[PDB]
C-alpha cells in the first residue's frame, strides 16, 4: 500500500525512524571542486544513499528505465549551447536552469521518500537551495534578462515553501583561479569557452546568499580543498555535529503526513513549475507544443500509464 | 450600412454590450462586508412591508 | 524492462480482480433469480397462470 | 426507420476502431450502403406517412430529406480527406463521429412523431456543428462564429420549447398525426399571436430569415469545408421541414402576421442577391445566395398552397445540392489559393478545364436553367405569389435577374480572362474533388428526369 | 403530483404491494441502455487512469455495466409501480367524482357549424 | 519570438511523390484502392441501380389506380345521364344545417 | 494465407451489414407490438380464408 | 488583404452612430419594407374586396 | 420529516416534544391541554388541505 | 407490402396516442382538482397523528 | 496552418476580471 | 488537519443534514443546521491560507445570521400556533421571515455576496463540498414547508437568482468564481419550480449535483484554478478538458445532453400552473450562464492555447490520485435524457 | 399578546438590525449577535412558561447549549483575523474581493 491517509490511520508513522540516521545530506560545492567525490565519500561510510547531480536527464532515469531522452522531449535544451555560446535569442540558457530546477525537486523529492518509507539518509550533489547560485551567477555575466530571473524566485518561492531544508550540507572550498586551471585541465571542449568570471560569480553565490541563509537551516561545514581531499574529518564533524538548530525537531507527524502526501504525488510539486507566464525561453507555439505532445507519445512507454504499455512488455493488460 | 452596420447593431450587438455593460456593476464588489450585509438589511426590510410580501 | 521501478499498477491485483469476477457474477444471478420469482409473483398474484 | 438508424449509429464503432489509414475507405463506403438503403424510403403511398413505429414515421417531404442527408455525408467524407490529412488519427476518428452524429441526428429529426422529440434532435445538431465550426476552423473569428451561430438558433429555440409544451397542457398530445388530425382554428386573441409567433421565429432565424440572418455569413464562409455543405444543403431546410409541420394547427393566423414577415423576406432576397453580387470574399457569395435561395422559400411555407409548397420542397432539396456544390467549389479553389478574395484568382480555365464546367452547371443550376429542379421549385413559388398577389411578380422575378447577374460574376472573375502569372502552385486537378463534384452534380440532372419525387406530400 | 398517500410506509423502496405489477423484461430497451451507461462508463474509466480505452481492464469494465443493469432494473421496476399508481388514483378518484367529470354525448360532424376560413 | 513555434509548413501536392496518384492519401495501394471503391460504389448501383430503383418503383401515390377509376365512374356519369362530378363531396342530406 | 490479418482486418466491415439485419430484425419487432386492429378496418375488412390464419405479419 | 480586411472588418470599429448613418440606416431600413407592406396590404386589401360576393374572374382556376 | 426514519425504524427520537398533549412529566397538563386535543383529533388524516 | 400494411399500422398508433391524449388531459384537471379539495388519495399534506395525545388522568381535574 | 491562440489572445482574459473598467482598473 | 479529526469533522457535517432531514421537530432542524455550521468552518480553513480565513468568516457570520433568522421565525411559528412540527407556518409574518432566513443557507437573491469569494478563498475540495452538499439541507426544509409558500416572494427569489447569477459569470477568470455564479443560477431553477412540484427541484438538485461534482473533480484533476492554467491541460491532458466540453455543454442546459432534463422538465411543469412569462424568462437569460461556459470551452480546448515548455517532465508523470465515481457521474452527468421517466422514482 | 412580547421582539430586530451594520468591529459585530440569543432565548422562556409546555422547558437550554457553542466559534474565527491582520475592523480582510 502506499503512503496515503488510511495509513496513518492505520497508525504507519515515519517519526519513528527519523532519527541521527536519516541526515539528507548534499555537498554543495563549486565547479569541479570535488564536491561529488566528498559527496559519495559520506555516502558509504555514513551509510547514507548517494543521488547524483540531477541533471537535465535525471527525470528520464525517475520515469522507466532512464535512458536520456531527447533533447527537443527532455528539455528543449542542451548544455553545450549553454557553455560554448551563452548569448542568444533562443535563450537555451535559462531553459536549462528552469529544466534543472524541476530535476532537483525530484532528487530532492526522492530523498524524502527514501528516509520516510525507511527512515535513511540520502546524499546528494547540490540541491534545490543551489539553483539560484547558478541563476544568480547566470544574471551577472549577461546571459538572460532579468525577466526570467524574478519569475525565478516566484517560482522558487510557491515549489519549495513545503519544502523542508535538508540536515546537513557541505562546502567544498576550491579557489577560483584553480578552478578555472581545473576546468582547463580535465580538457572537455565546453569548459575552455567557460568564462573566468562566471566561476567566481559561484563562489560569490555560495558566499553570499547560500551560505548566509543557509546557516540557520542546516550547520555551516565550509572545508577547503585542503580540507576536503581527507574522506574523514569531514564525516567525523558531521558524526560531532548536534543537529539541533533548525526547523527538523519541530516537525510532528502531522507535518510528516503532509509533507510525504505533497511529495508522494510529483503532479502538485511541479504543478507550479508551469505557471502560466508567458516568457521566450518557456512559451512554446501551440502547434509546437502540440506535435511535441504528440512526439513524446510515440517513444515507448510514454502512451499509457506505467505498467499498461503493451509495446514494451506488461503482459495480462486485458486484466490489468 | 443595412447588414453589415444596422443589423448587427439592433439585435446583436446592442443585447451583448447590455449584458457587457452591467454584468460590471454585478461583479465590481470591492468585498466590504459592511456594504454587503447593508444591502442584507435593505433587502430583509422591503421584503416585507414596502412590497408587502407577508401580506 | 522498461519502468525500472515497479509500476504502481505493475501486474494485477488478484484479490482486486478477483473480487471484481466474484461479485460480478453475484450482481448477475441474483437478478436472474429475482426476475424469475418476480414472475411467479406475477401470475397468481393477479390469477394469470 | 432503425433499419437506417441502427447501422448509422454502427458507424461509430466501426469508425472508432478501424485502421490509422482504413477510417476514410470504411466510412465512406458504408456511409454510401446507408444510402443505398435509404433510397427505399422514397416509397410514398397516397397520403398515408408510412408509420413504421410509435415514435417514428415518414411521408413523402421527410424521405427526400432524409436521402439529401445520407446520401451527402459520404461527400464531406471524401471533402474532408484533403485539409484532414495533416491530423492525428484519434482527432480524424473524433471528427468522424461528429459528422456521423451530424447525420444520426437528423434522420432522427426528419422522422420524429411529435414535435417535442422532433425539437430535441432538431436543435441537437446545434453540438455537433459547434465542435466542427470551432475546434476545426481556419481562422480567429471562428470563435466568434459559433457564439453567433449558437446564440441565434437558440434565441428563437427556446421559445418554441415554451409553446410546445404548452401545447401539450392544453391540446392534449404533441404528435403530429393527431395535431393535424385533431387540429382546430386558432383564436386571434392576443395571447394566440405570441402563441403563434413561438412557433416562427425557432424555425425562420435558422432559415435563415431577412435580419436575422448574420449568423449564416458569420457562419458558413467560416466553417470547415465539411461543416459548410451540411450547414447550407440540410441544416436551414430544418426550418422549413418544422414550418410544413407546424403550419398545420397555427390557423387562421397566418393571414395576418405573415405580412410583418412576407415583406420583411420579400424586399430580403433582392436585397440580400445584391449584396452576393457585391462581395469580396468567394464563399461569402454562396453563402448570401444561400439566403437568397432560402428567402422564396419562407414565401412558399408561410403563403400556405398546395403549389408552393410543392415548390417549397423542390427548391429545398435542389438549393442543397447546388450550395454544396458551390462551397465545395470555392474550398477547391481556397486549398491551392490559401485565401478566398474572389479577384485573386480569376482566368482559371486556361489551367482547370473539368473545374470550368464544375463551375459553368453549378451556376447554372444557381442560375436554374430550364428544366432543374431549381425553377420547378422557383416556378411554383411564383404561381402561387402571383395567385396570392400580382404585382408579387417584379420583385423576385427582379431578384432572380439580380441572381443571375452574380450568377456568372464569379465565373468570369474565376475562370475568365487570364491566369495570375505569379502563382504556380494551381496543380493537376486531383480525382478527389473532381468525383466530389460529379457525385454533386448527376444526382440533380438524375431528378430532373423524374422530379415527381421531390415534390413532397402534396404531389 | 405522492409522498403523502396514506399507506406509503417510508424508506422502503418496492412495496410488496407492487409485486402484483409485471416486473421490467430483461431485454427493456429502457434497461439495456441503462447498460450502455456502464459500458459507456468503462470506456471513461480508461481515458482518465491512461488506460487502453476499449481494450483495457475487462473486469473493471465488466464490472460497471453488471452494476448498472442491476441498479437499472429496481429504478425500472420502481418506475412503473409509481405510473401504475397514479393510473391507480387515476380511475378510482374518476369512480369516485363522477359529477365533475360528466359523460359528453356525441355530436357529430354532420350538425357542427364550424367554418371554413379561405385560404387565399 | 517570444512564442516559439515552428515556421508555417508548405502545403504538400498529392503528385509530386506519386503522380500517378488519385489525390486521397499518402500511401498509393489505398490510394487506388479508395479510388477503386468511391468511384465504384458512387456512380455505380447507388447511383445506377438506385435510378432504376426510383424509376421502377411500385405505385407511387396510386395514380395509375386513379385513373383506371376515373376512367370507371367518367363512364357511369356519362352512362345514366349524370354530371362527370357533383358540386358536394359530402352528400348536402346527411349534413344536418344549424337552425 | 495469414488468417490473422484478414480477419483482423475485415472484422470491423461487417458491423454496418450486422447492425443493417439487425435493424431489419427489430423494426418489424414493433409490427406484432402494434397488433391490434388487423383485418378490422372495414377498408381493408378482407375474410380470412381458411387456408391462412393471418392478414400481414 | 488590406481591402478584404478594411471591406469586411474595419467598418464596424470605425462605425460611428452619427445622425447622418441613422438617417440613411432609417430611409433604408424600416422604409423599404413599410413602402411593400402598404403596397401589398393595400393590393390585397383592394383583391380581396371583391371575392366575398363575386367579382373576379376565377371559373377557369382550380389549382393554388 | 423529509426521510422519515423514525416512521420506519419505529423509534421516537422527537415525537414526545412537537405537541402539547403528549405525555409531560408527572402528567402535568399544558394550559390549552384540551383544545388542541380536540384539533389534533379533528384534522387526524384528514390532510392539510381539508384540515385548513 | 400492401397498404394494409401502413392503414392497419396507422389505426393502432393513432388510437394509443389519442387515448395518450386524452389522459394527460384527465390528469391535468385530476390533480387541479384534487390539489384544491384535498379530498383525494394523493396530495394529503400532513398532520399531527392522534396517537401521540396522552388521555391519562391529569393533575388538575378540568382540563 | 489553421488559426490558433497566440500570446497576446492568451491575455485578453488573463487579468484579475477578464471584463475590465476603471472601477477595476486597480 | 490529522486525518483521523478530518474524517470525524466530515461525518458531523453529513450527520448535521442528515438530522435535517429527517427529524420532525424545529428544534431540532435549528440543530442540525447548527452542527452542519459548526462542523464546516474548520473544513473551508483546512489549508490555513490567508484568504481562508475570512473566507470562513464571510461563512459564518452570514449562515448564523440566517441560523438566526431561522430560529426567530420558528419562535413566532410556535408562538402563534403551539406547535413544533414541520407542517406549515401559521403566522404569514413567520413564514416571510424563513424564505430570506433559509435563502442565505441557499443564497438565492442579493443574500448571495457570500457565495463567490467564500468559494475563491476556500480550497477546491471543500469548495466542491460547499456547493453540493451544504445544499440538501435548506432545500429539505423548503421541500417540506413547500405548501405554505409565498408564491410571489418565492418566484422573485429564484428570478433574482437566474438574473445575478448569469450576469455575475460573465465578467469572472477565476474558474471558482464562475462555478458559485453558475451555482447561484442553478438555484433558482431549482426554486423557481419549488412551489408548484417539489419532485421537479430534487430531479434538477440530482442533477446539478452531478454537474458540479464531475465538473469540480475534473478540476481538481487538471489542478487548475484560472482560465490560463485551465488552457495549459491540452498539452497535458487532452482528455480532461475534452471531457470538460460536454459537462460544460451540460451544464449549460444545451441538450440532448443531461442537463436539459431539469430545464426541460422544469420549464413543462410550470406551464401546467398557466405560469408562461416566467419560465420564458429563465429560459433567455440561461444563455448567459451558457456564454462563459463556452468561453471556458473555447479556452480550454476547443482552441489549443500556448504551453509551457516545463510541461515535459509534467508529461513524464501520471496523476496518483484515485477519483472515483468520475467516469460514473460523467455518464450520469451527460447521458441520462433517454431515462427521463425516472424522475417518477423520486414522486 | 402584552407589552412584553413587543418589547422583546422589538429588541431582536434592533439585534438583527445592529448586526446588519458593521461599522469598524468584529467584536462589537459578535455582540450583535450574542445580543439576537437573548430575545430569543427571552421569548421563548416566556412562551413554554406561559403555555404550562413543561416537556417543551429544555428548549431555551439548548438553545443556550447551541448558543455559545457558536459565539466560541466566531473569537475562535475573531483571533486569527486579528492576530495575523492585526486589528478587528471589518474592513482590512478584502482580499478576496478578486
Ligand atoms: C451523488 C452521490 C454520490 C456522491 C459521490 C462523491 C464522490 C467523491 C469523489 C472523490 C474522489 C477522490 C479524489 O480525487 O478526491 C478529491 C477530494 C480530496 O482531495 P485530495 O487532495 O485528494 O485529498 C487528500 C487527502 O486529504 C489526504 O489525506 P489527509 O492526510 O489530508 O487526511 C484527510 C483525509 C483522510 O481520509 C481518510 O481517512 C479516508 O480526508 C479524505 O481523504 C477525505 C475523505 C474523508 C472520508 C470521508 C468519508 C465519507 C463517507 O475529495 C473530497 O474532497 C471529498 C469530499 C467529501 C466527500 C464528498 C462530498 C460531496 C458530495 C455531496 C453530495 C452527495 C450526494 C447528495 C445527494
Ligand atoms: C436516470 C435519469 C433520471 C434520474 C431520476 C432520479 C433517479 C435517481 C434517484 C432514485 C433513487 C432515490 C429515490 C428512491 C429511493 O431510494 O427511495 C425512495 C423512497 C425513500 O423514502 P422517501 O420517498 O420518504 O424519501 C424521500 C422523500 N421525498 C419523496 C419527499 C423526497 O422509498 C420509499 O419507500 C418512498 C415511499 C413513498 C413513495 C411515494
Ligand atoms: C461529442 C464528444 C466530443 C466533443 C468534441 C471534443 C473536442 C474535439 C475532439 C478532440 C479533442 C482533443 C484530443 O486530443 O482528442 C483525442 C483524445 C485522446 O487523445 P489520445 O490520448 O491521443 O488518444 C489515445 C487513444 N488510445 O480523446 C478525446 O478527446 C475523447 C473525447 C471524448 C468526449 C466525450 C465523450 C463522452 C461520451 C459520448
Ligand atoms: N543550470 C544548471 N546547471 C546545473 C545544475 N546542477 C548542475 N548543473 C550543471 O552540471 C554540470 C556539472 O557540474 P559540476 O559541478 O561541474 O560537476 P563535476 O565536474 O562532477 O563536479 P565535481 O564533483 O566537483 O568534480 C555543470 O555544467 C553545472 O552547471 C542546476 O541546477 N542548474
Amino acid at each position: 500500500l502506499q503512503y496515503g491517509p488510511l495509513a496513518f490511520v492505520l497508525g504507519e508513522r515515519t517519526t519513528r525512524k527519523l532519527t541521527e540516521t536519516s541526515k539528507v545530506i548534499t555537498v554543495d560545492g563549486n565547479i569541479c571542486s570535488g564536491k561529488g567525490r566528498l559527496a559519495r565519500e559520506i555516502a558509504e561510510k555514513l551509510g547514507l544513499r548517494h543521488f547524483p547531480e540531477a541533471g537535465i536527464h535525471y527525470a528520464d532515469s525517475t520515469t522507466g528505465d532512464g535512458k536520456p531522452l531527447d533533447v527537443q522531449l527532455s528539455g528543449n535544451c542542451s548544455l553545450e549551447k549553454f557553455y560554448d555560446d551563452p548569448k542568444s535569442n533562443d535563450g537555451n540558457s535559462y531553459r536549462l536552469q528552469s529544466w534543472l530546477y524541476a530535476s532537483r525537486l525530484l532528487q530532492y523529492a526522492d530523498a524524502l521518500e527514501h528516509l520516510l518509507s525507511t527512515g535513511q539518509g540520502v546524499v546528494l550533489e547540490r540541491s534545490i537551495y543551489s539553483d539560484f547560485v547558478f541563476l544568480e551567477a547566470m544574471y551577472r555575466q549577461g546571459f538572460i534578462r532579468k525577466q526570467c530571473v524574478e519569475h525565478y524566485n516566484e517560482v522558487k518561492k510557491v515549489t519549495a515553501c513545503e519544502y523542508l531544508p535538508p540536515h546537513v550540507v557541505v562546502y567544498v572550498d576550491v579557489p577560483v583561479p584553480e578552478i578555472q586551471s581545473r576546468i582547463q585541465k580535465k580538457g572537455n571542449p565546453h569548459e575552455m569557452k567557460i568564462t573566468a568570471a562566471y566561476l567566481q560569480d559561484i563562489e560569490n553565490a555560495y558566499k553570499k546568499t547560500f551560505l548566509p541563509e543557509m546557516s540557520e537551516k542546516c550547520e555551516v561545514l565550509q572545508y577547503s580543498a585542503r580540507e576536503a581531499e581527507d574522506a574523514e574529518k569531514v564525516v567525523e564533524d558531521i558524526e560531532y555535529l548536534k543537529c539541533d538548530k533548525g526547523p527538523w525537531p519541530d516537525q510532528d507527524d502531522r507535518t510528516f503526513h503532509r509533507l510525504r502526501m505533497l511529495v508522494q504525488n510529483k503532479l502538485e510539486v511541479l504543478n507550479y513549475t508551469t505557471i502560466p507566464v508567458y516568457l521566450p525561453e518557456i512559451t512554446i507555439g501551440a502547434h509546437q507544443s502540440d506535435r511535441v505532445f504528440q512526439k513524446f507519445t510515440e517513444l515507448p512507454g510514454r502512451k499509457y500509464s506505467p505498467g499498461y504499455n503493451e509495446d514494451v512488455g506488461d503482459k495480462w493488460i486485458w486484466l490489468k | 450600412l443595412l447588414d453589415l452596420i444596422w443589423l448587427e447593431t439592433i439585435l446583436p450587438k446592442t443585447t451583448s454590450f447590455i449584458q457587457m455593460k452591467m454584468s460590471i456593476m454585478v461583479s465590481n464588489q470591492k468585498g466590504l462586508i459592511k456594504l454587503y450585509f447593508l444591502s442584507f438589511l435593505i433587502t430583509i426590510m422591503i421584503s416585507m412591508t414596502l412590497f408587502n410580501y407577508h401580506e | 524492462k522498461f519502468y525500472i521501478r515497479e509500476p504502481p499498477h505493475g501486474s494485477p491485483d488478484w484479490l482486486k480482480v478477483g473480487l471484481t469476477l466474484g461479485t460480478s457474477v453475484f450482481l448477475w444471478i441474483y437478478l436472474i433469480k429475482q426476475h424469475k420469482e418476480d414472475v411467479l409473483e406475477y401470475k397468481r398474484r393477479n390469477g394469470l397462470e | 426507420m432503425l433499419k437506417i438508424i441502427i447501422p448509422t449509429t454502427m458507424l461509430l464503432p466501426m469508425t472508432w476502431m478501424s485502421k490509422h489509414n482504413m477510417i476514410w475507405i470504411n466510412a465512406t463506403v458504408h456511409s454510401l450502403l446507408i444510402s443505398l438503403i435509404s433510397l427505399s424510403l422514397l416509397n410514398q403511398l397516397g397520403e398515408n406517412s408510412l408509420n413504421f413505429s410509435l415514435t417514428f414515421f415518414s411521408d413523402s417531404l421527410s424521405a427526400p430529406l432524409l436521402v439529401l442527408t445520407t446520401w451527402l455525408l459520404p461527400l464531406m467524407l471524401m471533402a474532408s480527406q484533403s485539409h484532414l490529412s495533416k491530423e492525428t488519427t484519434t482527432r480524424k476518428k473524433l471528427y468522424i463521429t461528429m459528422l456521423i452524429l451530424l447525420q444520426l441526428f437528423l434522420i432522427m429529426t426528419f422522422t420524429a412523431t411529435e414535435l417535442i422529440l422532433f425539437y430535441i434532435l432538431f436543435e441537437a445538431t446545434l453540438v455537433p456543428t459547434l465542435i466542427i465550426i470551432t475546434r476545426w476552423g481556419n481562422q480567429t473569428e471562428r470563435l466568434n462564429a459559433g457564439l453567433y451561430f449558437l446564440f441565434y438558433t437558440l434565441a428563437g429555440s427556446l421559445p418554441l420549447l415554451v409553446a410546445l409544451v404548452y401545447i401539450q397542457n392544453t391540446t392534449g398530445s404533441l404528435n403530429f398525426l393527431i395535431i393535424h388530425y385533431w387540429s382546430h382554428p386558432l383564436s386571434n386573441s392576443w395571447s394566440n399571436i405570441f402563441m403563434w409567433l413561438a412557433c416562427i421565429m425557432a424555425f425562420m432565424v435558422k432559415m435563415p430569415l431577412y435580419g436575422l440572418h448574420l449568423w449564416l455569413p458569420k457562419a458558413h464562409v467560416e466553417a470547415p469545408i465539411a461543416g459548410s455543405m451540411v450547414l447550407a444543403a440540410v441544416l436551414l431546410k430544418l426550418g422549413g421541414y418544422g414550418m410544413m409541420r407546424i403550419t398545420t394547427i397555427l390557423n387562421p393566423l397566418t393571414n395576418y402576421m405573415a405580412y410583418p414577415f412576407l415583406m420583411l423576406s420579400m424586399w430580403g432576397m433582392i436585397m440580400t442577391s445584391s449584396i452576393c453580387l457585391r462581395q469580396t470574399d468567394l464563399k461569402s457569395l454562396i453563402a448570401y445566395s444561400s439566403v437568397s435561395h432560402m428567402a422564396l422559400v419562407i414565401v412558399a411555407i408561410m403563403i400556405q398552397t398546395p403549389w408552393s409548397f410543392m415548390g417549397a420542397t423542390a427548391l429545398m432539396i435542389a438549393h442543397g445540392l447546388t450550395s454544396s456544390m458551390l462551397f465545395c467549389l470555392a474550398n477547391t479553389n481556397y486549398e491551392r489559393v490559401h485565401s478566398r478574395t474572389m479577384i485573386l484568382a480569376r482566368g482559371l480555365q486556361t489551367l482547370l478545364p473539368l473545374m470550368a464546367t464544375w463551375w459553368l452547371m453549378a451556376s447554372l443550376t444557381n442560375l436554374a436553367l430550364p428544366p432543374s429542379i431549381n425553377l420547378i421549385g422557383e416556378l411554383f413559388i411564383i404561381t402561387a405569389s402571383f395567385s396570392w398577389s400580382n404585382i408579387t411578380i417584379i420583385l423576385m422575378g427582379m431578384n432572380m435577374m439580380i441572381t443571375a447577374l452574380y450568377s456568372l460574376y464569379m465565373l468570369i472573375t474565376t475562370q475568365r480572362g487570364k491566369y495570375t502569372h505569379h502563382i504556380n502552385n494551381i496543380k493537376a486537378s486531383f480525382t478527389r474533388e473532381n468525383a466530389l463534384m460529379a457525385l454533386h452534380i448527376l444526382p440533380l440532372l438524375l431528378l430532373t428526369l423524374n422530379p415527381k419525387m421531390i415534390l413532397g406530400p402534396l404531389y | 403530483m405522492m409522498s403523502g398517500r396514506p399507506g406509503r410506509v417510508p424508506l422502503q423502496f418496492l412495496p410488496n404491494e407492487a409485486r402484483s405489477l409485471p416486473p421490467p423484461k430483461l431485454t427493456d430497451p429502457r434497461l439495456v441502455y441503462m447498460g450502455f451507461l456502464g459500458y459507456c462508463s468503462g470506456l471513461i474509466d480508461n481515458a482518465i487512469r491512461r488506460r487502453p480505452v476499449v481494450s483495457a481492464g475487462l473486469h473493471r469494465q465488466l464490472l460497471y455495466v453488471t452494476s448498472f443493469v442491476f441498479f437499472g432494473y429496481y429504478l425500472l421496476k420502481r418506475q412503473d409501480y409509481m405510473y401504475a399508481l397514479r393510473d391507480h388514483d387515476m380511475f378510482a378518484y374518476v369512480k369516485s367524482h363522477p359529477e365533475d367529470f360528466p359523460e359528453k354525448d356525441k355530436k357529430t360532424y354532420g350538425e357542427i357549424l364550424e367554418e371554413f376560413h379561405p385560404v387565399r | 519570438i517570444r512564442l516559439q513555434e515552428d515556421p508555417d509548413p508548405e502545403d504538400e501536392n498529392l503528385y509530386e511523390k506519386n503522380p500517378d496518384s488519385h489525390g486521397y492519401d499518402k500511401d498509393p495501394i489505398v490510394d487506388l484502392w479508395n479510388m477503386r471503391v468511391v468511384f465504384f460504389f458512387g456512380f455505380s448501383i447507388v447511383l445506377v441501380l438506385g435510378s432504376t430503383f426510383v424509376a421502377y418503383l411500385p405505385d407511387y401515390r396510386m395514380q395509375e389506380w386513379a385513373r383506371r377509376e376515373a376512367e370507371r365512374l367518367v363512364k357511369y356519369r356519362e352512362a345514366n345521364g349524370l354530371p362527370l362530378m357533383e358540386s358536394n363531396c359530402f352528400d348536402p342530406n346527411k349534413i344536418q344545417l344549424p337552425e | 494465407m495469414n488468417v490473422l490479418q484478414i480477419v483482423r482486418d475485415h472484422w470491423v466491415h461487417i458491423l454496418v451489414p450486422v447492425g443493417f439485419v439487425f435493424g431489419c430484425y427489430l423494426d418489424r419487432r414493433s409490427d406484432e407490438k402494434l397488433t391490434a386492429f388487423r383485418n378490422k378496418s372495414l377498408l381493408f375488412k378482407r375474410e380470412l380464408r381458411p387456408n391462412e390464419e393471418v392478414t400481414w405479419k | 488583404i488590406r481591402w478584404t480586411y478594411a471591406r469586411s472588418a474595419n467598418i464596424y470599429p470605425n462605425f460611428r452612430p452619427t445622425p447622418k448613418t441613422s438617417l440613411l440606416g432609417a430611409l433604408f431600413g424600416i422604409g423599404p419594407l413599410f413602402f411593400w407592406y402598404y403596397v401589398f396590404k393595400t393590393d390585397r386589401d383592394k383583391k380581396e374586396k371583391l371575392i366575398q360576393e363575386g367579382k373576379l374572374d376565377q371559373t377557369f382556376n382550380i389549382s393554388y | 420529516p423529509f426521510f422519515d426514519v423514525q416512521k420506519r425504524l419505529g423509534l421516537d427520537l422527537d415525537r414526545w416534544m412537537t405537541i402539547q398533549s403528549a405525555e409531560q412529566p408527572h402528567k402535568i397538563p399544558g394550559r390549552c391541554h384540551a383544545f388542541e386535543k380536540e384539533w389534533i383529533e379533528c384534522a387526524h388524516g384528514i390532510g392539510g388541505i381539508r384540515a385548513e | 407490402d400492401g397498404p394494409e400494411k401502413n392503414y392497419e399500422k396507422t389505426m393502432a398508433i393513432l388510437q394509443i396516442e389519442a387515448e395518450k391524449a386524452e389522459l394527460r388531459l384527465k390528469e391535468l384537471e385530476v390533480r387541479r382538482l384534487m390539489r384544491a379539495r384535498g379530498d383525494g388519495p394523493w396530495y394529503q399534506y400532513p398532520t399531527i397523528d392522534k396517537a401521540l395525545i396522552d388521555h391519562s388522568p391529569k393533575t388538575t381535574p378540568d382540563n | 496552418r489553421q488559426w490558433q491562440p497566440d500570446v497576446e489572445w492568451a491575455e485578453q482574459f488573463g487579468g484579475a476580471v477578464m471584463y475590465p473598467t476603471k472601477e477595476t482598473a486597480h | 488537519m490529522n486525518p483521523i479529526i478530518y474524517t470525524t469533522l466530515i461525518m458531523t457535517v453529513m450527520s448535521g443534514t442528515m438530522l435535517v432531514m429527517i427529524s420532525s421537530h424545529w428544534l431540532l432542524i435549528w440543530i442540525g443546521f447548527e452542527m452542519n455550521l459548526l462542523a464546516m468552518i474548520p473544513v473551508l480553513m483546512k489549508n490555513f491560507n490567508p484568504r481562508a480565513t475570512e473566507a470562513a468568516t464571510k461563512y459564518f457570520l452570514t449562515q448564523a445570521t440566517a441560523s438566526m433568522m431561522l430560529m426567530m421565525a420558528i419562535i413566532i411559528n410556535l408562538l402563534y400556533s403551539g406547535q413544533w412540527t414541520i407542517t406549515k407556518m401559521f403566522n404569514p409574518v413567520a413564514m416571510t421571515m424563513m424564505t430570506m432566513a433559509l435563502a442565505m443557507k441557499l443564497g438565492l437573491s442579493p443574500f448571495h455576496f457570500w457565495v463567490p469569494e467564500v468559494t475563491q478563498g476556500i480550497s477546491l475540495q471543500a469548495g466542491l463540498l460547499l456547493l453540493t452538499w451544504q445544499k440538501l439541507a435548506p432545500l429539505s426544509v423548503l421541500c417540506q414547508i413547500s405548501q405554505s409558500i409565498n408564491p410571489n416572494l418565492m418566484l422573485t427569489m429564484a428570478m433574482l437568482s437566474i438574473l445575478i447569477g448569469g450576469w455575475g459569470g460573465l465578467n469572472q477568470t477565476q474558474l471558482r468564481k464562475i462555478m458559485a455564479y453558475s451555482s447561484i443560477a442553478h438555484m433558482g431553477w431549482m426554486t423557481a419550480v419549488l412551489p408548484y412540484n417539489t419532485t421537479m427541484t430534487i430531479l434538477n438538485l440530482l442533477i446539478y449535483i452531478t454537474m458540479t461534482l464531475a465538473m469540480f473533480m475534473l478540476l481538481i484533476h487538471s489542478s487548475a484554478t484560472t482560465t490560463l492554467s485551465l488552457s495549459h491541460t491540452w498539452n497535458k491532458m487532452p482528455v480532461i478538458t475534452s471531457l470538460m466540453m460536454v459537462t460544460l455543454l451540460s451544464m449549460g442546459g444545451l441538450p440532448p445532453l443531461s442537463g436539459f432534463m431539469p430545464k426541460w422538465m422544469i420549464i413543462q411543469e410550470m406551464t401546467k400552473n398557466e405560469s408562461i412569462i416566467m419560465p420564458t424568462l429563465m429560459a433567455m437569460t440561461a444563455l448567459l450562464n451558457l456564454y462563459f461556459y463556452m468561453r471556458l470551452a473555447y479556452s480550454s480546448s476547443l482552441t489549443m492555447f500556448p504551453s509551457t515548455n516545463n510541461m515535459k517532465m509534467k508529461w513524464q508523470f501520471e496523476h496518483t490520485k484515485q477519483m472515483k465515481l468520475l467516469p460514473t457521474m460523467i455518464v450520469l452527468s451527460t447521458l441520462v435524457l433517454p431515462m427521463t421517466p425516472a424522475l417518477s422514482s423520486l414522486n | 399578546m402584552p407589552l412584553v412580547y413587543m418589547n422583546i421582539i422589538m429588541a431582536f430586530a434592533i439585534a438583527l438590525a445592529g448586526l446588519l451594520m458593521y461599522r469598524s468591529h468584529l467584536m462589537s459585530s459578535l455582540l450583535c449577535l450574542e445580543g439576537m440569543m437573548l430575545s430569543l432565548f427571552i421569548m421563548s422562556t416566556l412562551i413554554i412558561l406561559n403555555t404550562h409546555f413543561t416537556l417543551a422547558n429544555m428548549m431555551p437550554i439548548i438553545l443556550l447549549v447551541f448558543a455559545a457553542c457558536e459565539a466560541a466559534l466566531g473569537l475562535s474565527l475573531l483571533v486569527m483575523v486579528s492576530n495575523t491582520y492585526g486589528t478587528d475592523y471589518v474592513q482590512n480582510l478584502n482580499l478576496l474581493q478578486c
